């Protein structure tokens, strides 16, 4: 009825390399390659900049950096599984 | 003087031709080298004039961090960089008479508008509100200081230059020279 | 400027000892604005494209008056002393219904560019608020690097904001540590970072190479060497120790 | 063709949405110049990504 | 034309409010994702890391 559909200039793949671009970024070098070079930094000072952001000195975090990471790695796995067992996650665009 | 065509979801073979996702494309030399968009045609596609040439596009280049549990890298100088932002304010305050419009100066058009009740009045209103609310934007953005101040006549800060952004007292405008070149450079 | 560079987490005298290369280097990129403001043609398109917008649609409004829409004439005056009233009223009001239904298409799309127009004012108040009357954390919120400070110019129907931030330049890779074990204690920086040239090791602010010697003022204990990982052998200065060595 | 120009006023506000959705998708995921990657080992002190 | 007049209009509105949603995106990849934010509840409930 004359009705037709264009494509978007941007295909899945490269939204999804666009991703993995910013989530590298993020894991290897924090938040210096938001304003300039990357320059990297070890994970766990990386961490520990981020607990003297919010007022944690950091010894605390050095000092229970095993349970830190287990209770980072047990919140990722129950994220996943909360997705895959709820059908109203993604309500939104689907409306 | 050279141009491509492209025909939207036809195939190739019901019309240097290529096949894409959005349609048939003719006049372009295909390759298979990757640079940055530079005209889109769409799935990916993008056309450059080197001929006239088609290439899936590139993201950016690739850099990879030296990663190391015991590594870091630290800055050793720096740059002072000044960058532009150009945002919109306000529009034009246009009125639209709706009888003249409508009817012009017969008075027959007009005894036959009487019949449609109210709508002349809802379009002179709603005309009238979009422009207080230009006024009010134009108060929003510019009137936050209740204080005008001035700058001391010997400009000495340090070292640091203003001349470019403060007012040109030569002008009759009083206008500095970066808002000189912004005025004459939009028409 | 010491405030501000303060503000992005440097420290004074990196700005009071370097003040006339900053000050040089300001000026260079003020008049690389203008240059580049007067030598680039499209980079006030977005006034422009309102500007234009408006234009055409009232040009569009004025050209919809010489259609008939299925009368015998697009002229009043004509239809008017060319027919007797019985149905010079027919015609006129299909005339009429015609020229209104424009008239409506053209206000509502004048109410949803008015929406959008007013959205970016907004924005530009907000950025007025807090890039010009004082210096931001947020992210990309004023410029790209870490923000100093900004300048407002007016524009035709628009307003355009000068930028100034910071950007960290010519990089060094060094060796870490997460903290020093000293006489058996762990030791912590209270707000650089351990660096070492392959030899000795020494503390630094982390925006800016400026490297100390490791001592009590600058450190802060928490602790035995056996829980970190990674903690590494080296001496922690005393200042107080020659004082009554002597 | 007697109602003048209507339909080509609606084709130029489709096609303005058109382009308006390639934007939004631009502003949203392209804010990186450099395609960053991760090593090839996946030591991050414990962090399993 | 009146179905396509209502049409138009109707996807009008939803593109500004699409537009809307997607500025609220690009704001928080850059204040979330490329730095950490002091805003309170922002990028989620508690303390931003």
């Amino acid at each position: 009825n004359g009705l037709t559909v264009l494509p978007p200039l941007l295909t899945d793949e490269m939204i999804a390399q666009y991703t993995s671009a910013l989530l590298a970024g993020t894991i290897t070098s924090g938040w210096t390659f938001g304003a300039g070079p990357a320059l990297q930094i070890p994970f766990p000072m990386q961490m520990a900049y981020r607990f003297n952001g919010i007022g944690v000195t950091q010894n605390v975090l050095y000092e229970n950096q095993k349970l830190i990471a287990n209770q980072f790695n047990s919140a990722i796995g129950k994220i996943q599984d909360s997705l895959s067992s709820t059908p109203s996650a993604l309500g939104k665009l689907q409306d | 003087n050279q141009v491509a065509v492209l025909y939207q979801d036809v195939n190739c073979t019901e019309v240097n031709v290529f096949q894409t996702r959005a349609g048939c494309l003719i006049g372009a030399e295909h390759v298979n080298n990757s640079y940055e968009c530079d005209i889109p045609i769409g799935a990916g596609i993008c056309a450059s004039y080197q001929s006239i040439i088609a290439y899936t596009m590139s993201l950016g280049a690739e850099n990879s961090v030296a990663y190391s549990n015991n590594s870091i890298a630290i800055p050793t100088n720096f740059t002072i960089s000044v960058t532009t932002e150009i945002l919109p304010v306000s529009m034009t305050k246009t009125s639209v008479d709706c009888t003249m419009y409508i009817c012009g100066d017969s008075t027959e058009c007009s005894n036959l508008l009487l019949q449609y009740g109210s709508f002349c009045t809802q379009l002179n209103r709603a005309l009238t509100g979009i422009a207080v609310e230009q006024d009010k934007n134009t108060q929003e953005v510019f009137a936050q200081v209740k204080q005008i101040y001035k700058t001391p006549p010997i400009k000495d800060f340090g070292g640091f230059n203003f001349s470019q952004i403060l007012p040109d007292p030569s002008k009759p405008s009083k206008r500095s020279p970066i808002e000189d070149l912004l005025f004459n450079k939009v028409t | 400027m010491a405030y501000r560079f303060n503000g992005i987490g440097v420290t004074q005298n990196v700005l009071y000892e370097n003040q006339k290369l900053i000050a040089n280097q300001f000026n260079s990129a003020i008049g690389k604005i203008q240059d580049s403001l007067s030598s680039t043609p499209s980079a006030l398109g977005k006034l422009q494209d309102v500007v234009n917008q408006n234009a055409q649609a009232l040009n569009t409004l004025v050209k919809q008056l010489s259609s008939n829409f299925g009368a015998i004439s697009s002229v009043l005056n004509d239809i008017l002393s060319r027919l007797d009233p019985p149905e010079a009223e027919v015609q006129i009001d299909r005339l009429i219904t015609g020229r209104l239904q424009s008239l409506q298409t053209y206000v509502t799309q004048q109410l949803i560019r008015a929406a959008e127009i007013r959205a970016s004012a907004n924005l530009a108040a907000t950025k007025m608020s807090e890039c010009v009357l004082g210096q931001s954390k947020r992210v990309d919120f004023c410029g790209k690097g870490y923000h100093l400070m900004s300048f407002p110019q007016s524009a035709p129907h628009g307003v355009v904001f000068l930028h100034v931030t910071y950007v960290p330049a010519q990089e060094k890779n060094f060796t870490t540590a997460p903290a020093i074990c000293h006489d058996g204690k762990a030791h912590f920086p209270r707000e650089g970072v351990f660096v070492s040239n392959g030899t000795h090791w020494f503390v630094t602010q982390r925006n800016f190479y400026e490297p100390q010697i490791i001592t009590t003022d600058n450190t802060f204990v928490s602790g035995n060497c056996d829980v970190v990982i990674g903690i590494v052998n080296n001496t922690v200065y005393d200042p107080l120790q020659p004082e009554l060595d002597s």
